[PDB]
RNA sequence: CGGAACGGAUAACCGCUGAAAGCAUCUAAGCGGGAAGCCAGCCCCAAGAUGAGUUCUCCCACUGAAGGUAAGACUCCCGGAA
RNA sequence: GGAGGUUUGGCACCUCGAUGUCGGCUCGUCGCAUCCUGGGGCUGAAGAAGGUCCCAAGGGUUGGGCUGUUCGCCCAUUAAA
RNA sequence: CGAGAGCUAACUUCCGUAGCCGAGAGGGAAACAACCCAGACCAUCAGCUAAGGUCCCUAAAUGAUCGCUCAGUGGUUAAGGA
């Protein structure tokens, strides 16, 4: 799961550590990594979460 | 440290990323230099300034300055080293451009100049080397001298033209 | 570089001046120039030429066509000489002059499966002072436990024979021109009548 | 439960090597081969891109390494010892140097052998694989 | 598309008939209305405390015992072998929420 | 008949240009010289170098994975310094 | 002050439901703290023959009398034993 | 850790003491009873952490900032020298 998540993370120019820190920095994201994987199989929603996360480490 | 310079009248100095071109009476005497230093010149006179006083930084300044000094003064006036052979026999001669030593060995010992270096044998026991790249004239004179470096007892061999030498004793 | 093929015929006695010498007679018969291999069309420079004609009835069709590109009669052996670029066909006379050194390459005589005393000049072991490896046997074969190995490369009973062997600096004693014979000082390897090749010295020593 | 896909992809890329450190470039190629850049869809299958290095002979070794680095490789024979080719004279056949790096980091298993296939070193500025139409990819990572 | 996050229930944009761990509401009565943290309804993705706005109902379908498993354990040279039975209870449900 | 020569990069070593210290110093940038040793060079193996390479030539496109077949091998016979 | 583990040991760890032991013979291969050979420095090195240290493991390193011997002594040679 | 015996040797021998191993699984230390983390009731394709880690193998910052060492030191000692 983790190995698949950082792939899309870096695909957008973030990475696993920064991306889950940004999905944690917003309190409201509490989904399991497996569901982040299924999102990594649906690029549009994954990018929506990437922009959400990255708007939380600013 | 050393810095003051004297560029003459019949030469010209380019500059490019530290590595300048030079011409004059004998051109194409380019030399490498480091980018970290300031290859520069006012006009009537040159300089190499050191940007920072670091130890390894400081060494390059004096290295590069003597190098530009020799490289430009050699195209401006030239270099010429003289030597003498000493010992019984020890002939030398010029075949075309090549120098035939005939010096204390079963065979004649020849040397073919690298380009830019000119041998001359003004006297049968007097070698002379003329050129610009002082580094190459030095390696050429050394290649001749090594053929019979002086012995510790009697001083047979190649010698710089004014040279003295120590003599061990023996029987 | 330059070379030709032929067949070892036999050995003999010979007198150059008064010094008796053993020569070996190769027959280096004419060789067709079959294939002119150039690096621009083959990656490397060489020439392939033939020896000992084969009755056309015995050729495959592909080989009749191989030769048929070159206008050449089928020959049971073809070979390639690196760096060699002759013209016409390779007669032996033109390639050699009397006294010049030539390497002589032929296939060693197959002695089959040979012991170690025969193959590698092994020692043997006493033939009476106790044993029952009376001769022949290689003795020990390794250390003990440390490297449990027996070395890769180790010398052992085996096929002593049939190797290609080159023999260096043989001397052309004589050249019979219209017979396509060529004398060579001393021995060359092979059973008689095997193929062999004569070439310029691999190392032209001074 | 977890999504897996078919190996339907086959992708070609031209990594450059000129001026790059060895090793730095080598890990990038090992990552692209082993598949980490795409959602590493399985351990089980090799979904990595095909990687066509060019100008490998302009590779940089950033230390004193061009000398004094060594290349031991054992021929089974005793005295076939550390048959040390070591240096820039291994840049007599430059391409294998780079291979040896990425294969140093590609897996040692059946699959790990089999992926080395897709490594296509080319010490010159030119490569044959125009029919594959490889896609450019930059030596800087981020 | 989307799945239960096992820890109890709670999931995303599905529509199906999936098993999960037991519910302590028996029958098909539950009509469970679970909260969901993500949704792709209309291909319009929504997540976060936006997904505390939306909620999805799903009837309970059936209580059940899963496929059997043994629990076997071993340790060398100590005699000691162990063996035990196990099946995990669950409550399969079918989905039809917003 | 052979070990070898020529080549290249090298060990101890010997130097060229040369600073950091307006000297000196083979080195700190740089460069040249130097062994029976390292690489190449000699002879032999080798594309199961599954990374399976090249070249020349031949048979062609048959009938319903199979079958008669081409080019072409083999079986068997007679032998061989194999 | 270190190094190496080749000596006599210490210790008692695997092996007493078996790890054959000293010398020779036969095959070898490796280290280098280098006997010869190659390249050097210094020498109280004139030359020659040396001394001693450095780099160097490609190859090479003899045959006999005494004793089971290893070893050692001796014969007679060696580039060297 | 503290002593004796030993050579301030020993994966040596004998006591005191704490912990582990014996009787101990799981992560780390490439590998490894003893070390460092942590005591396995069962099931899960859930989450935070310990030691230990985040270039590729190999999970996770080719992280950030001031330096330090150009020795592959890192990745095997000392008296002594520079
Ligand atoms: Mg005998
Ligand atoms: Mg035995
Ligand atoms: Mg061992
Ligand atoms: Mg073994
Ligand atoms: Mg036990
Ligand atoms: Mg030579
Ligand atoms: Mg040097
Ligand atoms: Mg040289
Ligand atoms: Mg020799
Ligand atoms: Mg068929
Ligand atoms: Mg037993
Ligand atoms: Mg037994
Ligand atoms: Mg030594
Ligand atoms: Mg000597
Ligand atoms: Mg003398
Ligand atoms: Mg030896
Ligand atoms: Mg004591
Ligand atoms: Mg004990
Ligand atoms: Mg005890
Ligand atoms: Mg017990
Ligand atoms: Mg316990
Ligand atoms: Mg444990
Ligand atoms: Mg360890
Ligand atoms: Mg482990
Ligand atoms: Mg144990
Ligand atoms: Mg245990
Ligand atoms: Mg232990
Ligand atoms: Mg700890
Ligand atoms: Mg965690
Ligand atoms: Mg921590
Ligand atoms: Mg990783
Ligand atoms: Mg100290």
């Amino acid at each position: 799961w983790i190995q698949r998540i950082n792939a899309g993370a870096r695909l957008h120019g973030m990475n696993y550590s920064t991306f889950i820190n940004g999905l944690k920095r917003a309190n409201i994201d509490l989904n399991r990594k497996v569901l982040a994987d299924i999102a990594a199989r649906e690029p549009e929603a994954f990018k929506a979460l990437v922009d959400a996360s990255r708007n939380a480490r600013q | 440290g050393k810095q003051p310079i004297a560029v003459p009248s019949g030469v010209t100095v380019n500059a490019q990323d530290g590595v300048f071109k030079v011409k004059g009476p004998k051109g194409e005497l380019t030399v490498p230099y480091n980018t970290e230093l300031t290859v520069r010149q006012d006009g009537d006179q040159l300089l190499v300034e050191r940007p920072s006083d670091a130890q390894k930084h400081r060494a390059l300044h004096g290295l590069t300055r003597t190098l530009v000094a020799n490289a430009v003064k050699g195209v401006s006036d030239g270099y010429t080293i003289n030597l003498e052979l000493r010992g019984v026999g020890f002939r030398a001669k010029l075949t075309g451009k090549a120098l035939e030593m005939n010096i204390g060995y079963s065979h004649p010992v020849i040397i073919e100049p690298p380009a830019g270096v000119t041998f001359a044998v003004p006297e049968p026991t007097r070698i002379d080397v003329s050129g610009i790249d002082k580094q190459l004239v030095g390696q050429v004179a050394a290649n001749v001298r090594k053929v019979r470096k002086p012995d510790a007892y009697h001083g047979k061999g190649v010698r710089f033209v004014g040279e003295q030498i120590a003599l061990k004793a023996g029987k | 570089m330059k070379g030709i093929l032929g067949t070892k015929i036999g050995m003999t006695q010979i007198w150059k001046n008064d010094r008796a010498i053993p020569v070996t007679v190769v027959l280096a018969g004419p060789c067709p120039i079959v294939q002119r291999k150039t690096a621009q069309t083959d990656g490397y420079e060489a020439v392939q030429i033939g020896y000992a004609p084969k009755a056309e009835r015995k050729v495959n069709k592909p080989m009749q066509g191989h030769f048929a590109k070159a206008g050449v009669a089928p020959t049971r052996i073809l070979r390639e000489f690196r760096g060699f670029a002759p013209d016409g066909d390779s007669v032996n006379v033109d390639i050699f002059a009397e006294g010049e050194k030539i390497d002589a390459t032929g296939t060693s005589k197959g002695k089959g499966t040979q012991g170690v005393m025969k193959r590698w000049n092994f020692a043997g072991g006493p033939a009476s002072h106790g044993s029952k490896k009376w001769h022949r046997r290689p003795g020990s074969i390794g250390q003990r436990k440390t490297p449990g190995r027996v070395y890769k490369g180790k010398r052992m009973a085996g096929h002593m024979g049939m190797e290609r062997v080159t023999v260096q600096n043989l001397e052309v004693v004589e050249i019979r021109a219209g017979e396509n014979l060529i004398l060579v000082k001393g021995a060359i390897p092979g059973a008689n009548g095997g193929l062999v090749v004569l070439r310029s010295a691999a190392k032209a020593s001074a | 439960k977890t999504y897996i896909p078919k190996n339907d992809e086959q992708n070609w890329v031209v990594v450059d090597a000129s001026g790059v450190p060895l090793g730095r470039l080598a890990t990038l190629i090992a990552s692209r081969i082993r598949g980490k850049h795409r959602p590493d869809f399985t351990p089980n299958m090799i979904q990595g891109d095909f990687v066509v290095v060019i100008n490998a002979a302009q590779v940089a070794l950033t230390g004193k390494k061009l000398d004094d680095k060594v290349y031991t490789r054992y021929t089974g024979y005793q005295g076939g010892l550390k048959t040390e080719t070591a240096r820039e004279a291994l840049s007599k056949h430059p391409e294998r140097v780079i291979e040896h790096a990425v294969f140093g980091m590609l897996p040692k298993g059946r699959q790990g052998r089999a992926m080395h296939t897709r490594l296509k070193v080319y010490a010159g500025e030119t490569h044959p694989h125009s029919a594959q139409k490889p896609q450019v990819l930059k030596t800087q990572p981020l | 598309m989307f799945a239960i996050i096992q820890t109890g229930g709670k999931q995303a944009r599905v529509s199906e008939g999936d098993v999960i761990r037991v519910e302590s509401l028996q029958g098909e009565a539950g009509d469970k209305v679970e909260l969901k943290a993500l949704f792709v309804g209309g291909e319009q993705t929504v997540f976060g405390e936006d997904a505390g706005k939306y909620t999805v109902q799903a009837e309970v379908v059936e209580h059940g015992r899963g496929k059997k498993i043994y629990i076997r354990k071993y340790k060398s040279g100590v005699q000691y072998r162990r063996r035990t039975g196990h099946r995990q209870n669950f409550t399969a449900i079918k989905i039809l929420g917003i």
